[PDB]
């Protein structure tokens, strides 16, 4: 039976993925402008005054 | 320059109590405050 000969059939091409462009924060504009100051612990203070 | 008298100014903070060596003539820079309350 020429049934016995068949070849339909598909394939995948293929995929690509998007990578997240990374914001780093002392490079941007605002850098400047902001004093950002390391203090990990805040959760134990009540009121701070300057 | 020097305005009023270096000496005399230095001079003039002595005899008031203060025993003030040297008196700054120039640029100070101040630490600011930092109040923490908890």
């Amino acid at each position: 039976d020429n049934s016995l000969y068949s070849a339909q059939f598909d394939i995948l091409l293929g995929t690509y993925c998007n990578t997240l462009n990374f914001v780093r924060f002392l490079e941007l504009g605002l850098s400047v402008a902001c004093i950002c100051t390391k203090f990990p612990e805040l959760a134990y203070v009540r009121d701070g005054v300057i | 320059a020097a305005a009023a008298a270096a000496t005399e100014s230095d001079r003039i903070a002595g005899i008031f109590n203060i025993p003030a060596g040297i008196i700054p003539t120039g640029n100070v820079l101040s630490t600011i405050e930092v109040c923490a309350h908890r």
